RNA sequence: GGAACUAAUUCCGUAGGUGAACCUGCGGAAGGAUCAUUAAAGA
RNA sequence: GAAGACUAACUACUGCGAAAGCAUUUGCCAAGGACGUUUUCAUUAAUCAAGAACGAAAGUUAGGGGAUCGAAGAUGAUCAGAUACCGUCGUAGUCUUAACCAUAAACUAUGCCGACUAGGGAUCGGGUGGUGUUUUUUUAAUGACCCACUCGGCACCUUACGAGAAAU
């Protein structure tokens, strides 16, 4: 009665999950009790589910689930709260799909999202409470799906070119009418 | 109040907890420490 | 919203409509009243017509306690939804977005206001009077012309408000032709819009999109229908046949090659009465 | 007042002699009336099965097979082959940056007449002491590849009678003998056959497929 | 061990798919949507909508002769957004759990070696 | 109508426009505020 | 299954072109720079009024094409606001042939040819040198890689015995 889940790991997040692994696997095995295994060679995390230590089906998908967040680049914090929190969701867009830019048109607009030493992307994160994440041309989230959404649009208004002022009242306005209720 | 865009020291999974689980728990103790100053001067 | 910081400006929109004492005046968007209180003291009557309900009871308050306060009506609400009493000359200060609709109200109100002056954008008002062998002209130009004949009056630069307006701002005067000459408005429309809908391209050019041959064949078996006037068997597509029967019309009249852009009223009077005389309308 | 459930006729999918697990599937139809039978809606089907599910060895987690069928016998539907996929997963982790990827096919004939284009695709590795990480060859390099990866796959496919290439496929002698001929022009990674797809089988000859099945 | 069939979830925004068919694909068993159990449109995609759904194709799933589903997850794709919705993983996480046994997922959303104009402009769409 | 009773971001080129205090499509420019991580053929 | 457009990811402002511009692949056609060069000619050259070849998008003439997006036009509702002013139909157009126009912030917002003045590590192309590495077969030959050098590229770093109002 077993059940076998098999996640590719990527390069580049490679390294950082093998050094923080002893934090990593521990809370999996031992707080939701499963089997962690990991194959360096093919680079792939292997969850499996054993009847007799399984107290939920559900686990064994929340384990893939928490491996596919640190996966995308999130911390290792994010993973863990994913197992906790049912309500919390990844969202990921390619800037090609909100609006087509070439070359250092597509550089500058990463840049209107990250701004000046990150404050334009730690901004929306905090107002938004979520997690997002800037890869190349992927911007993947992590949070509450009522959250996402107005991350997302805030997220969009920026890939636009509107001006991170705007998206500033846009933010205030969200979090406000939102931490209200 | 104005949002911080200094990066939340509490993780996703943390903040859920305080909402979770006197005026405000900073205010407070501003306060506390305050009225401890005030008798020291009076 | 935005007012006249020029003092010395209305004076000369109100020289332009030439009061008589007995008038009756229009006034459409009198704003804070800087207008209307002028207007007042040298007409019979002011109907101001303002949407605004604050601006309404501001222009109320203005003219209280004053011995002209008698002979201002306010209509309160859209003027494109007013039904506009008779009025001998009317003024016009209201927002440029509703300028196009109400222009062909002015127009189309049952007996036209003698004479009108009206403030528009600069290039709304340079489309009113543009005239054949210009970029500008076009539908609207000809369609206002034919009607009424305007004139553009003064310039005024945007630095003349409080705040001031990005694009820069005319007054184009409208008298109503009387009495308009008697071609249905909507055949007259119809011709107008196939041609301009690229003036540069060739009247020949224009009729041989397939909507416009489907529209004028549909027309055709119509006109054929009431006068029981057997069409031909089409060899294939109707709109074939009825190409046929455009080209010979636009040959017949000398029309093939020449274009909206260059067109002038006779022009278009005299190619329609070619197509309508063939049995084939435009509505 | 009618339910789908209630009518139709349980059925059993047979996979190809030469596989690790002739079972395979179960699929429903529609009990075989007068007029509208269950024997013609089985005939045409196609299953995807991922033959480490076929094979059972996980070596080989990628690579999806076309099973076609195209006889019947009461409960019993056999299958031959129709094609060959991998799959989406694999292929994206294959592409990674500052590497030079190479494509090449063929159409080409058997001996028990399919026509089929095959497919290949290989990588630019690094030399295990390269100091330069784009490792990128040279087009002319490119070139020479494809016409020799060109070559191999032309031999094959004449070679094969048909179900020989399915042989051939799934120890991937062809996926060596490529790298083999390969190393003497530039290094290279993965390099497998990718994909496979069937456009013109000859005719039914149902003595030939009993064959197949044991 | 189990009887085999397959899931299938089309995950778009604005509403969320999940229907199981003969392994095959040919013949299916079962459909419902997110739509389908709750009426607010604006609510058609949210994962609450889909754990009802998956609660309905898990039911009648099991109730023909079906135990156990490989799931192919999909985003509208083409020339489309090519993320995932929300109420896919929701969808999936809800089947998960529900005794039905799970095996191999792969994605299938359509991915073209890119063209046709995407729509929009050169303004773009969403905003 | 009468008479009782109760109740109480900026810009360029180009093209077009009838809800044009100007806007919109196509292509450009910046004279517009780069945070974070980054050897994993780490055979 | 049809139609027309496009060439995602790899992608690197690198790499190529006089510039506009050029990104699936293969075939053909002619072209080019750099390098190598104990080849050849021997001043044939530099820069250029006049004159001429090419030239992004839109636009124009005449055919074809007309999937998509979509100036014009017609519409949607217009609520408290507009922090989250768009949505729908859609003509021309967008693509192609033959001809026009003939200008862009056509920008490094920096004539051309040559010659001198200062340091460093990367990289693209070419060539030279090595009892360098790796590929095995029986050593090679190849190939890819490493080190030193040298022409010619696209760039970055640090600075001055230099320049500037200062960024540089």
């Amino acid at each position: 009665k077993f059940e076998s889940r098999k996640i590719m790991v990527p390069p580049h997040r490679m390294t950082p999950l093998r050094n923080s692994w002893t934090k990593i696997y521990p809370p999996l095995v031992e707080h939701l009790k499963l089997q962690v295994r990991m194959n360096l060679k093919t680079k792939s995390v292997e969850l499996r589910t054993n009847p007799k230590f399984t107290t939920d089906p559900g686990a064994l998908q929340k384990g893939a689930d928490f491996i596919k967040a640190f996966t995308l680049g999130f911390d290792l914090d994010d993973s863990i709260a994913l197992l906790r929190l049912d309500d919390l969701y990844i969202e990921t867009f390619e800037v090609k799909d909100v609006k087509t830019l070439t070359g250092d048109h597509l550089s500058r607009a990463i840049g209107r999202i990250a701004g000046k030493d990150g404050k334009t992307k730690f901004a929306i994160e905090n107002a938004t409470r979520t997690r997002i994440v800037l890869a190349d041309s992927k911007i993947h989230i992590l949070g509450g799906f009522t959250h996402i959404r107005m991350a997302r649009e805030s997220v969009v208004s920026l890939i636009l070119g509107s001006p991170p002022g705007k998206v500033y009242g846009n933010l205030r306005t969200v979090a406000s009418r939102l931490k209200e209720r | 109040f104005e949002l911080s865009d200094v990066k939340s020291s509490k993780s996703l999974a943390e903040i859920y907890e305080d909402d979770y689980t006197a005026l405000s728990e900073e205010l407070q103790k501003a306060h506390s420490e305050i009225s401890e100053l005030y008798a020291n001067l009076v | 919203q935005h007012i006249l910081k020029n003092p010395l400006v209305a004076q000369g929109i109100v020289d332009k409509a030439q009061i008589r004492p007995s008038d009756v005046v229009l006034e459409v968007g009198p704003g804070t009243g800087n207008l209307t209180v002028r207007i007042l003291e040298q007409a019979k009557n002011v109907v101001a017509v303002e949407m605004d309900p604050r601006m309404a009871a501001e222009l109320t308050k203005r003219v209280r306690g004053t011995p002209v306060e008698k002979k201002l009506e306010i209509m309160l609400g859209d003027f494109m939804k007013t039904e506009l009493p008779y009025f001998d000359i009317c003024i016009s200060n209201t927002p440029y977005q509703i300028s196009s609709p109400l222009v062909f109200k002015l127009i189309n109100q049952p007996r036209p206001p003698r004479v009108s002056i009206l403030m528009f954008q600069r290039e709304f008002a340079l489309r009113l009077l543009a005239r054949p062998g210009d970029s500008l002209y076009c539908r609207l130009s000809a369609n206002v012309q034919m009607w009424a004949n305007v004139t553009h009056i003064m310039k005024v630069g945007k630095n003349n408000f409080r705040p001031p307006p990005q694009v820069e701002s005319s007054v184009v005067r409208l008298e109503i032709k009387n009495p308009r000459p008697q071609v249905d408005y909507n055949e007259w429309d119809g011709l107008l819009r196939i041609v301009f809908v690229r003036k540069n391209r060739t009247i020949s050019a224009g009729f041989k999109s397939t909507t416009v041959m489907d529209i004028l064949e549909k027309n055709y078996k119509t006109f054929l229908a009431m006068n029981n006037e057997m069409v031909d068997d089409t060899k294939g597509s109707m709109h074939d046949v009825v190409k046929e029967k455009i080209d010979t019309v636009l040959k017949e009249t000398d029309l093939g090659d020449k274009r909206a852009g260059k067109c002038d009223q006779n022009d278009f009077l005299r190619l329609l009465y070619a197509f309508h005389q063939v049995g084939i309308h435009f509505s | 007042v009618v339910d789908p459930f209630t009518r139709k006729e349980w059925f059993d999918i047979k996979a190809p002699s030469t596989f690790e697990n002739r079972n395979v599937g179960k699929t429903l139809v529609n009990k075989s009336t007068g007029l509208k039978s269950a024997s013609d809606a089985l005939k045409g089907r196609v299953v995807e099965v991922c033959l480490a599910d076929l094979q059972g060895s996980e070596d080989h987690s990628f690579r999806k097979i076309k099973l076609r069928v195209d006889e019947v016998q009461g409960k019993n539907l056999l299958t031959n082959f129709h094609g060959m996929d991998f799959t989406t997963d694999k292929l994206r982790s294959m592409v990674r940056k500052w590497q030079t990827l190479i494509e090449a096919n063929v159409t080409v004939k058997t001996s028990d007449d399919y026509v089929l284009r095959i497919f290949a695709i290989a990588f630019t590795r690094k030399q295990a002491n390269q100091v330069k990480r784009h490792s990128y060859a040279q087009s002319s390099h490119i070139r020479a590849i494809r016409k020799v990866i060109s070559e191999i796959l032309t031999k094959e496919v004449q070679g094969s009678t048909l179900a020989q290439l399915t042989s051939k496929l799934i120890p991937e002698v062809i996926n060596k003998e490529i790298e083999n001929a390969t190393k003497d022009i530039f290094p290279l990674q993965n390099i497998h056959v990718r994909k496979v797809k069937l456009l013109k089988q000859p005719k039914f000859d149902v003595g030939a497929l009993m064959a197949l099945h044991g | 061990s189990q009887v085999f069939g397959v899931a299938r979830i089309y995950a778009s925004f604005n509403d969320t798919f999940v229907h199981v068919t003969d392994l095959s694909g040919k013949e299916t068993i079962a459909r419902v949507t997110g739509g389908m159990k709750v009426k607010a449109d604006r609510d058609e995609s949210s994962p609450y909508a889909a754990m009802l759904a998956a609660q309905d194709v898990a039911a009648k799933c099991k109730e023909v002769g079906i135990t156990a589903v490989h799931v192919k997850i999909r985003a509208t794709g083409g020339t489309r957004t090519k993320t995932p919705g929300p109420g896919g993983q929701a969808a999936l996480r809800a089947l998960a759990r529900s005794g039905l046994r799970i095996g191999r997922i792969e994605d299938v959303t359509p991915v073209p070696s890119d063209s046709t104009r995407k729509k929009g402009g050169r303004r773009g769409r969403r905003l």
